[PDB]
């Protein structure tokens, strides 16, 4: 499902080497290594992302994300 | 691309 | 609004451009010396245009005087050209929303993009030569033109005239480099890769310069300015970014880094790399 | 074939770790890991990218792309 | 625990391939290679970083916030 | 030997895992993945690059390049 | 020891996959691939870098470098 669309409010590198972003007031983690710099750059430029996941509650995991030009 |  | 651009002398040419800028734009508070500024195009409703009558191709002579350019005001795009002898407006396909009263409008199949123009013209802008003589040739090619589809020679004419009118309006650098060709020496202006890059980065520059507050430098993609004289010597007129050309992605026009104003998307585009060893070995 | 030439309208990191870009109204995916930051950089700076592939229908894969400043 | 909050005042690549950052007057290092670009980017763009850890030495948890 | 000095006109990744840059009208390629982000950043920032090779003929490979801000 | 402090005057990828920077008139090279984009970012943004090494003669190697903003 498209769980959250908007700017990254913060990001966090985690001790288990996953990577968290907060989007639309909810936190999502990914273990996809390659997303880490891509998400941080989106964050620094205020680029809208769409987190896609099976569950959308804060604390859910994702392996899919769309980088939009909004 | 860029328009003239 | 009707304006003349008079190619008779460097004085008449720069005066013409300056008058247009004064009428259609307002200086940036922080990028302005005397009456020489970076100016923001004043807001007009979409579809608003002004007319430019081409004069002075033959120095101070009332001849070659039937070419008018139709310029969309908010973005300085040439929407097409008017043969005032035939009263015909040849309008590019991406300007069907530009209505000019009193003329016969020929809607063309050709769009105004530089990609299309350069293809039809068989002429790349980088290295393109413009002289008084080739502007007369361009004038003649556009006056001979009829039909709904740009020819090669009419496209070469539009490439040259757009460079020396709208692009010079935007960029003092192009005004300064091209005007040499109007002197009695009649040398040739050669568009440089740098000139081309300036035109290609006009929207991005427009989004960044309104944020400038005397930083030691400005970096916008491939474009670098190192002081206010570099800015003013290069740029004259920018879009009103407060147009779709102002924003690529994201919502942060600038990042100040080490007393330089960066386009935020440029910095983001080289700070999105992961660890190099991991990148190169993860094939 | 030269499938598409234009700005990247969006990019997406996919579940199978491939990377999709939308260019000229059509979506193309690539499994080439080297291309992921490159493509995002092109999207961030509004580069004109040319997708080259043996099929050009939306949903085709590619491993060849040109990054242009024009 | 939040070991430190603030701007990165300097960063350093170390000979043992770890990465040091200095935030709010205190130095911390990480052996996580992917934190090296992430941290340098934060330093360049003026992000506030929150170094987190059990023992506030090394770290492998850090929050990034735009300024 | 200095093969070409200038800003990168375009870059392109090819299906055969080579990475072409065009500098001062001449094209060269490298298969060093290390060089793909370095070169693309050099392209998007307008760095002056100097392609160096013992043999500087056209279409030849390289793995030495200098980067200058101006 | 602090071999050199200042802005990177040029950087250079070398055919042995090492990477050279010129800082305060002195050239140093590193075989740490992770430093290549970091140094380039430093170069691009005018950071003050401090080359640290047990041998500070020009043309020597290094694997320790500090990054400072203004």
């Amino acid at each position: 499902a498209d769980c959250a669309k908007g700017k990254i409010e913060f990001s966090k590198y985690n001790e288990d080497d996953t990577f968290t972003v907060k989007v639309d007031g909810k936190e999502y983690w990914t273990s996809r290594w390659n997303l880490q710099p891509l998400l941080q750059s989106a964050q620094l430029t205020g680029m809208t992302v769409t987190i896609k996941s099976s569950t959308c509650e804060s604390g859910s995991g994702f392996a899919e994300v769309q980088f939009n030009n909004d | 691309r860029r328009r003239a | 609004r009707e304006f003349t651009i008079d190619f008779s002398t460097q004085q008449s040419y720069v005066s013409s451009l300056n008058s247009i800028r004064t009428e259609i734009s307002t200086p940036l508070e922080h990028i302005s010396q005397g009456t020489t500024s970076v100016s923001v195009i004043n807001h007009t409703p979409p579809g608003s245009y002004f007319a430019v009558d081409i004069r002075g191709l033959d120095v101070y002579q009332a001849r070659f005087d039937h070419l008018r350019l139709i310029i969309e005001q908010n973005n300085l795009y040439v929407a097409g050209f008017v043969n005032t002898a035939t009263n015909t407006f040849y309008r590019f396909s991406d300007f069907t929303h530009i209505s000019v009263p009193g003329v016969t409008t020929v809607s063309m199949t050709t769009d105004s993009s530089y990609t299309t123009l350069q293809r039809v013209a068989a002429l790349e802008r980088s290295g393109m030569q413009i002289s008084r003589h080739s502007l007369v040739s361009s004038y003649l090619a556009l006056m001979e033109f009829s039909g709904n589809t740009m020819t090669r020679d009419a496209s070469r004419a539009v490439l040259r005239f757009v460079t020396v009118t709208a692009e010079a309006l935007r960029f003092r650098q192009i005004q300064r480099e091209f005007r040499q060709a109007l002197s009695e020496t009649a040398p040739v202006y050669t568009m440089t890769p740098g000139d081309v890059d300036l035109t290609l980065n006009w929207g991005r520059i427009s989004n960044v310069l309104p944020e400038y507050r005397g930083e030691d430098g400005v970096r916008v993609g491939r474009i670098s300015f190192n002081n206010i004289s570099a800015i003013l010597g290069t740029v004259a007129v920018i879009l009103n970014c407060h147009q779709p050309e102002c924003q690529i992605t994201g919502d942060r026009p600038v990042i100040k880094i080490n007393n330089t104003l960066w386009e935020s998307n440029t910095a983001a585009a080289f700070l999105n790399r992961k660890s190099q060893f991991l990148y190169t070995t993860g094939k």
